[PDB]
RNA sequence: GGCGGGCCUGAGGCGGCGGGGGCGACGGGCGGAACUUAAGCAUAUCAGUACGCCCCGGAGGAGAAACCAACCGGGAUUCCCC
RNA sequence: CGAAGGGAGGCGCGGCCCUUCCAAGGCUAAAUACGCCCCGGGACCGAUAGCGGACCAAGUAGCGCGAGCGAACGGUGAAAA
RNA sequence: CCACGCGCCGCGGCGAGCCCGAGGGAGCCCCCGCGGCGGAGCGAGCGCGAGACGCCCCGGGCCCGCCAUGCCCCUGCGGGCG
RNA sequence: ACAGCGUCGCGAGGGCCGCACCCGGCGCUGGCGCGACGUGAUUUCUGCCCAGUGCCACGACCGUCACCGUGAAGCGAUCCGC
């Protein structure tokens, strides 16, 4: 039961021990490329929690995402329109950096499927997240009852369709009951059903 | 029906009428025009079934 | 045009010509009934002895507006199941739905549901040990809700005026009124007691 | 309004330097081990003309220290340098015109040109015709040398920084009047599309802030704040004073 | 008012479903926290609260804790835990 | 200072397999208007729409309560009536 | 900035209860939606109508540098006799 | 023109009731089928809560709620009566 | 437009522009330069005015003028000082 201790050590991040490890790790991740393959999960305990198993066809890729708010892509800093829509630099991104990271490593590797992402490091301009990607066509993954669900074609590009945990957090599905009543099948699908005019044959 | 054409009015000052016209000046998008939409097009949302107790 | 017209609470049509399609025509109604009957008929054929519907519990309709009526609920609690001595697997295998989320909330619910299970267990016949075709063919599929919950119609009982008089205080209306206002009459008393301390 | 000429200029596109047929980047020879200790000898193969530069350039060929060939350097030419001169670039270099030595080695009062703003920058200050910098003082404790830039401003540069002894050639080029608009067109064609110049008071209100009315007038004061906006800074930016005066 | 007014509410017995032997974290989790405390120590915010606890008492410590954390209940809990280290010194 | 071996991080090739692009609908993810309505017009409305981009499937998405409630309570999701 | 028992109960804040659940990991059928295309039907339109297009070659002929625009034209007779 | 919402008028069925809701019935003009709305109002609410007459209509009289004010008393900032 | 004539900014750890961002142009540049402006060859000159409005001060910090931080009070949200 070693992992109970490593979860406790990762609860104490500000500790001098882990601050040193976190500084060396970050100085190194800075010297590498944005999307890098990591041979092993740099966090074996967190990977295991999100479904990583050290079998062939399970891969870990670290993706570096830039830290800060969104700036709208309007030329010359001008968004012509009603005054409410005139604002370009104070906007906050709609999806978290954890979700942006998954979407970026999904485009880089369209053949693989994305399980989940964990935070590895952060700095004043960049946050690093590590993603677990599964090869749907590997024999070990196909012939495994536990992970053969990813091999199904509906799970193709899950991070493009907001079905990963980070994407589902952005859609508000991490919440149920009051407040989540108008965002269940989807925010758009609730709007369509609520605003549908049902002209029954006997009306 | 009648609205797949691209027609915009030529306008006042060409000695024509003010209705929407296509590229050659052919009248379009109007009940009076040949190939124009109906003024009030039939709809499938009419109540067809009446209710009896 | 005006005069006294109640104002409209209708909302303006949205996405009328462009957008998601917010109009649902119901011409597909006669043919949806036909498709749904066929799906039930084909599913029924696939399991001839087995009924389409699993036994589901009798549960009080939620809220004070329907407190005294009963409806069908998702499944039997594990306490109701222990009254008939059936595990969740065995209950589901014999067509009784099981809800491990439901908690009884009353002693009465367990008894009402335990009784209902006993009726079903006596009614259920299990075809095992080699399918004797004539006897499986002889079996009749039950159609519709198994044991549909019935809300008995109210009836007028008979009572002694004297026994009732002992149960209620005289001036019941005063007693009821004293209870409705008790918290407020005590808060005003506590407030008045402070206004007295002001003199000292 | 419309984007003004200054704004349109920063995207290049017609206002980009006419750099075709220019010899190359004129730069001091790279600092090397033989420059840092001792001196490398070069021979001035040619003194030629750069398309957009008034000052003559010079092809000096040094030996290749790294290997076996001969390496050619392009240098802004000090006046007096001749074809077949021997130019020494080194820490142990004699004080003759053309030689490149570190500024600490150069004595005070010496006219220097193509001075390095920071050591191993291969050229920065005093590169235009006639221009020169002078050695003012050396602080041998701070390893820094004061120089007077051609503007007059005094800069403390590292004693390690190198400079070519001499005054850049082409001296007194602006003394001659251009005389004709045509002579201006020929000078600017070798440089960038900046000529001819239309005054903003000539342009319509859209084109320039000075813009236009019934009479051609600057409207508000030509002086603009240093914190103006990018299309608003058009007249005299951050002027400490304006007007013709004594001194 | 969330309850309807029925003075006789309670016409059936009620299943007493509560408590379920309310339990603590367990010794093994406590033993894991100790091993990690020995090789981690205290975070900076915790050390600052410990100094306020040794001198400057608690209004300052609970004001710092509520800013550093985010709940009065969590802050009061941190102050009560950090007190043992401060009092022992 | 060389000389092999193990670990770890990478590099080049080779083999097997997989991805890519298409579809005026339905579906998921985002970026996102304005005409318009307010008898003017800034919030608001239009509209969480058009349109741009990305991504599946025959459906998709959702989904087995850190749920609702306040009762003589219920009990994943989706859909319909209200 | 950063918890450890924590979340919720449709008016914030501090206390005390009570009911009720366990987030920060994942899967999942059914009922539901829907064009092309195929199949049937209609109190539909009847050649200026109905798809822009019923004509053996309609997104064609033609027009525009291009993105794009975009027609007209049914019927001899029973038999070509 | 059509849909939908509201006002009022006529007409049909039924009447303190009334109702082809969605659905389900080897059944779709047949059968079965909830809300809802009406039946009690008034007050911001806590809450409290209508009979006395009358062809009909109008008016007066009186009752209920909201607001004040006396008086009496239980289970009392509560009940009764004005 | 022009040659001429001024005025202005700027020593590259810069200036002036581009610019959704990544990054660019002047710049293969370097004050006899680059950018910004007026006036418009000569000949002869260009007076007075710094109130107003600009602009500029390693020109002061006077009065004002924020988050933050720091005190005090509070049960805490908070509020009041600095």
């Amino acid at each position: 039961g070693a992992y109970k201790y490593v979860q406790e050590l990762w609860r104490k991040k500000q500790s001098e021990a882990l601050h040193y490890l976190f500084r060396l790790r970050t100085w190194e991740y800075r010297q590498l490329n944005a999307i890098k393959r990591c041979s092993h999960p740099t966090r074996p305990e967190k990977a295991r929690r999100l479904g990583y198993k050290a079998k062939r066809g399970y891969v870990v890729y670290r993706v570096r995402v830039r830290r800060g708010g969104r700036k709208r892509q309007c030329v010359h800093g001008i968004s012509y329109g009603k005054p409410r829509n005139i604002g370009i630099v104070g906007l906050k991104p709609s999806r978290s950096l954890r979700a942006l990271a998954e979407q970026k490593v999904g485009r880089r590797l369209p053949s693989l499927r994305v399980l989940n992402s964990y935070w590895v490091a952060q700095d004043g301009s960049y946050k690093w997240y590590e993603v677990i990607l599964i090869d749907p066509f590997h024999p070990w993954i196909r012939n495994d009852p536990k992970i053969n669900w990813i091999c199904n074609p509906v799970m193709k590009r899950r991070e493009c369709r907001g079905l990963t945990s980070a994407g589902r957090k952005a859609r508000g599905l991490h919440n149920k009951g009051i407040g989540a009543m108008k965002l269940r099948p989807s925010k758009r699908a609730a709007w369509k059903r609520n605003h549908t005019r049902s002209l029954r044959r006997y009306r | 029906a009648g609205v797949q054409c691209t027609a915009h009015s030529w306008g006042p000052g060409r000695a024509v009428a003010r209705l929407p016209r296509k590229h050659g000046g052919i009248g379009a998008y109007a009940n009076f025009a040949r190939g124009g939409h109906m003024a009030h097009p039939t709809t499938v949302i009419r109540r067809w079934c009446r209710k009896v107790n | 045009m005006g005069r006294n017209v109640a104002f409209s609470n209708m909302r303006r049509y949205k996405c009328t010509n462009k957008g998601p399609n917010l109009i649902k025509n119901w011409f597909n109604q006669p043919a949806r009934k036909i498709r749904r009957r066929q799906t039930r008929l084909q599913k029924a054929k696939a399991i001839f002895p087995c009924p389409l519907q699993k036994l589901r519990p009798s549960v009080t309709r939620c809220s004070q507006k329907f407190n005294l009526t009963q409806r069908i609920g998702r499944g039997f609690t594990l306490r109701e199941l222990q009254g008939v001595g059936l595990s969740a697997g065995k209950a589901r295998q014999i067509g009784i739905a099981v809800d491990p989320r439901r908690k009884n909330k009353s002693e009465e619910s367990v008894a009402r549901n335990v009784a209902r299970l006993k009726e079903y267990l006596s009614k259920v016949t299990i075809f095992s040990k080699q399918a004797k075709p004539e006897e499986i063919q002889q079996a009749i599929q039950h159609q519709g809700v198994v044991m549909p919950v019935v809300n008995p119609k109210p009836v007028i009982t008979t009572g002694s005026i004297a026994e009732a008089k002992k149960e209620v205080p005289e001036n019941l209306f005063m007693y009821l009124r004293n209870a409705r206002t008790a918290r407020n009459r005590a808060r005003l008393a506590k407030r008045d007691a402070e206004r007295e301390a002001a003199a000292k | 309004g419309r984007r003004i000429r200054v704004q349109r200029k920063g995207a290049g596109s017609v206002f980009r330097a006419h750099v075709a047929r220019r010899l190359g980047a004129a730069k001091l020879r790279a600092n090397d081990f033989a420059e840092r200790t001792g001196s490398v000898r070069g021979v001035v193969k040619a003194i030629l003309h750069d398309r957009g530069r008034g000052a003559p350039l010079a092809r000096v060929q040094f030996p290749n220290m790294r290997g076996e060939g001969r390496v050619n350097e392009l240098f802004i030419a000090p006046e007096g340098m001749y074809t077949g001169q021997e130019v020494f670039s080194g820490n142990k270099a004699t004080l003759h015109i053309g030689n490149i030595l570190p500024v600490g080695n150069i004595p005070e009062g010496t006219y220097v040109c193509n001075v390095e703003e920071k050591p191993m920058d291969r050229g920065c200050l005093a590169r235009a015709s006639g221009t020169y910098c002078l050695v003012v003082a050396h602080n041998m404790e701070t390893n820094k040398t004061r120089i007077r830039l051609p503007s007059g401003q005094k800069k403390l540069i590292s004693s390690k920084a190198r400079a070519m002894i001499g005054l850049v050639a082409g001296g007194g080029r602006t003394d001659k009047p251009l005389l004709k608009a045509g002579n201006a067109y020929h000078k600017y064609k070798a440089k960038r599309n900046c000529w001819p110049v239309v005054r903003g008071v000539a342009m319509n209100p859209v084109d320039h802030p000075h813009g236009g009315g019934n009479h051609q007038h600057i409207g508000v004061s030509s002086c603009v704040p240093r914190n103006a906006v990018p299309g608003q800074k058009v007249g005299l930016i951050a002027a400490r004073r304006t007007g013709c005066s004594g001194g | 008012p969330g309850k309807v007014f029925n003075l006789k509410k309670g016409g059936a017995v009620v299943r007493i479903v509560r408590k379920k032997e309310e339990r603590k974290t367990k010794p093994h989790q406590e033993f894991v926290k100790s091993i990690i405390q020995e090789c981690t120590g205290m975070a900076p915010y915790e050390m600052h609260i410990i100094e306020l606890l040794r001198m400057n008492k608690d209004r300052h410590a609970l004001r710092y804790a509520k800013k550093r954390l985010g709940n009065i209940k969590r802050a009061k809990a941190k102050r009560d835990q950090l007190s043992v280290y401060a009092r022992n010194i």
